[PDB]
């Protein structure tokens, strides 16, 4: 089973800042990777499946590339509401294991 | 619409068996999987296990051990159940819906702390 490695584990950037947060699965997982946006106190959201796919609703500020072992997600200009860990989980085979989680801060 | 929700003792014993359901709606048992996924405080999420709409079952080798899901199909609802509990699953419980390789539909977990 792969092992996910998601980095870093904790960001800070100011509003308007591009941000990009990778995870690499030990072993090809085929472009089956979603990521979450997870906020403070609520469940985790999905803003894209499939490395590429932007869940229906998510806008178009949040991306994701990557093929094989090595994907990512990208912010395009972090807004406050954009402030969340986000997670990644493949799906190519079981145990869909989740990322560290990336930490995204406003840079006080 | 489409909905899951976790339900259940929001305080459990240590050396217990810790139990929750996760009553969907909204969706079919048998056509969908229902994953469960925890996550210690201030600790990130991880992948518990999850059951097919056929009760089988892919379990997270640490828990293994102990863990345990079901599903009644009359009720539209799945079980989850921990073993022997302590302090370390002191955590917020979340079913989900994996659709496509994705789990689409989360519930608003179920916070359980484990203490004498």
């Amino acid at each position: 089973d792969i092992q996910m490695t998601q980095s870093p584990s904790s960001l800070s950037a100011s509003v308007g800042d591009r941000v990009t947060i990778t995870c690499r699965a030990s072993g090809n997982i085929h472009n089956y990777l979603a990521w979450y946006q997870q906020k403070p106190g609520k469940a985790p959201k999905l803003l894209i499946y499939y490395t590429t796919t932007l869940a229906d609703g998510v806008p178009s500020r949040f991306s994701g590339s990557g093929s094989g072992t090595d994907y990512t997600f990208t912010i395009s200009s972090l807004q406050p509401e954009d402030i969340a860990t986000y997670y990644c989980q493949h799906f190519w085979s079981t145990p869909r294991t989740f990322g560290q989680g990336t930490k995204v801060e406003i840079k006080r | 619409q489409v909905q899951l929700q976790e339900s259940g003792p929001g305080l459990v014993r240590p050396s217990q068996t810790l139990s929750l359901t996760c009553t969907v709606s909204g969706f079919s048992l048998t056509g969908y999987g229902v994953n469960w996924v925890r996550q210690p405080p201030g600790r990130g999420l991880e992948w518990i296990g999850m059951i097919w709409g056929d009760g089988n079952t892919d379990y997270n080798s640490a828990l293994k051990s102990r863990v345990t899901m079901l599903k009644d199909t009359s009720k539209n609802q799945f079980s989850l159940r921990l073993s022997s509990v302590t302090a370390a699953d002191t955590a917020v419980y979340y079913c989900a819906r994996e659709r496509d390789y994705r789990l689409d539909y989360w519930g608003q977990g179920s916070l359980v702390t484990v203490s004498s």
